[PDB]
């Protein structure tokens, strides 16, 4: 079990370890979060009372070393930072324990929850998205754009995530215009699956991370990706039996986790009723096709 | 974007434009078979891309054979449209290609813009106009040259005849689409109204009879009273 510490909490806010959450009011004595699971990759985000914009965190992997959180005075938020001294590191978490100062991150045995919405999040894969390769975590937030979004400003603070775009010389094959539109097999199978991906286990990998930042930071690029992604092998006629069996127990788990209130925001109509209704692939969701109608039925 | 009586005077500036118009490209008739089912016959169709400017019409014949064995025929006469009309713009000299096509039916759009990749600075773009070039066939010497080919062909035409020899394009394209307008309206009444006087011909080379200035403007009071007339017929005014 891992523990990431806090130096302090100066200020007055909700903090969230992957899909759990906590109110720390201002200068209570909270000293961080115990008990994480290894193994998984994690995001520790944060929104201010004061000023529920910018919810802003922090993706990580216990493994690949030591971190913890101090909140800086003049950026005025909670950083995350590497402990090198690995002994100055265990003698501060073992007082903070002692202490009992931390909560701890709180799995129920029975849940699979967090497993199956970061299946295949590689952590080195995140740090080729959100390029920032001093730090071994990485930062996202409600306002960062995509490289796409960027071409329809700053590169540095971007979401390079896999580009897909349905009307480009990439997607159609000269000749093939109508076929590979309506289509999508080739673009999916060969150009992104064969050619970017390797494998369907890496297209579920940027798939997952980019709901989640969707979810957790209200990020509309991400949004648009994670739409863009299912909506590509929706509209493809071929797809292994076994990618379609293991996309429809990945957006289960996505819809059974949203908020319930927020789903006039991170769903798309069109895609949906693309996957669910018209496409290729209607018959073939059934695990996310049942949790779509019973929770979300007005969407549709 | 989209085109409508706001932005109308932008047909007449001098960036190359052309209009598509797909209506006539899939054309069936029905009827029924021994067994009492029924069962649809396809007859020739064409493109018709008209540059609004110059009345220069590059009129694609679709012959019946491109159809065969193929399924969904309306799903794909509007990837042959866009398919016909890339191949255009292709072997046309860079100087004559056009800025924008205007598309008059939405569902051409994206058929189109895939086919068109290759031309990133060619605007494709809708209207909000109901124009009434679906009446094309309307035209004698059009449907003649359609009805009769007997392979994929182009023809080339000036759907103006000569009439930029004393009009504007501006009005050179009211007068068209008075004309088809009515014909599609009510294309006997239409038909009578143009050929009554037989000491009007129609010139070898020209599409509609050669009218005086004052002969033009009787015959479009005609057929602006035919219109407004079918209107009352319809909805009985
Ligand atoms: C979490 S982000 C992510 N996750 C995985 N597992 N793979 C990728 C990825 C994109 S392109 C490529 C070869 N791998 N991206």
């Amino acid at each position: 079990m891992n523990t990431v510490p806090f130096t302090s909490a100066p200020i007055e806010v909700t903090i969230g370890i992957d899909q759990y959450s906590f109110n720390v009011k201002e200068n209570q004595p909270f000293h961080g979060i115990k008990d994480i699971p290894i193994g998984h990759v994690h995001v520790i985000h944060f929104q201010h009372a004061d000023n529920s914009s910018m919810r802003y965190g922090y993706w990580f992997d216990c493994r690949m070393g030591n971190f913890y959180i101090q909140y800086d005075p003049k950026d005025g938020l909670y950083k995350m930072m590497e402990e090198r001294d690995g002994a100055k590191f265990e003698n501060i978490v073992h007082n903070f324990k002692e202490r009992q100062m931390m909560v701890s991150y709180p799995k129920i045995d029975e849940d699979d929850t967090w497993y199956n919405l970061t299946e295949f999040v590689q952590m080195d894969k995140i740090r080729k998205i959100v390029r920032k390769d001093e730090n071994q975590f990485s930062y996202v937030d409600s306002s960062m754009t995509t490289v796409q979004e960027n071409e329809l400003s700053d590169p540095a603070h971007s979401l390079n995530y896999t580009v897909i775009n349905f009307k480009s010389r990439e997607a159609i094959r000269p000749g093939h215009e109508m076929e590979d539109f309506l289509d999508k097999s080739y673009y999916l199978n060969t150009v992104m699956l064969q050619g970017i991906f390797k494998n369907s286990s890496n297209y579920f990998g940027e798939l997952q991370f980019a709901f989640l930042n969707a979810m957790f930071f209200g990020n509309y690029g991400s949004s648009l990706q994670w739409h863009a992604m299912i909506e590509l092998i929706c509209s493809s006629a071929t797809v292994p039996k076994h990618m379609l069996d293991k996309l429809d127990e990945i957006l289960y788990y996505q819809i059974k986790t949203l908020p319930e209130q927020y789903s006039d925001i991170l769903l798309n109509e069109r895609v949906w009723n693309i996957c669910l209704y018209s496409s290729f692939q209607k018959n073939s969701l059934h695990n996310t096709e049942k949790i779509m109608e019973n929770k979300y039925p007005e969407l549709l | 974007g989209a085109m409508n009586s706001s932005n109308y005077a932008e047909l007449f500036n001098n960036d190359i434009k052309l209009f598509v118009d797909d209506t006539n490209v899939y054309r069936v008739t029905v009827h029924k078979t021994f067994e009492g089912n029924v069962a649809t016959k396809a007859i020739n169709g064409c493109i018709f891309t008209l540059n609004p400017k110059t009345g220069h019409l590059f009129l694609k014949i679709i012959h019946t054979s491109v159809w065969a064995g193929q399924k969904r025929l309306s799903q794909l006469a509007k990837w042959k449209t866009a398919e016909e009309v890339s191949a255009l713009v292709r072997s046309l000299p860079k100087e004559e290609q056009p800025k924008q096509i205007i598309v008059t039916r939405k569902a051409m759009l994206d058929p189109l813009e895939v086919h068109m990749l290759d031309f990133p600075n060619i605007a494709i773009r809708p209207t909000e106009l109901r124009l009434p070039f679906s009446a094309a066939m309307s035209i004698d010497k059009l449907s003649d040259v359609v009805m009769k080919a007997t392979e994929p062909q182009m023809v080339l035409f000036n759907i103006y005849d000569d009439w930029l020899d004393r009009i504007s394009s501006y009005t050179a394209f009211s007068r068209l689409t008075l004309l088809l307008r009515a014909l599609k309206t009510n294309e006997e009444s239409a038909k009578m109204i143009l050929l009554s006087d037989p000491t009007i011909t129609i010139k070898s080379y020209h599409l509609w009879p050669s009218f005086t200035d004052e002969q033009w403007i009787t015959i479009e009071s005609q057929m602006r009273d035919l219109i407004l007339t079918e209107y009352g017929r319809k909805y009985n005014v």
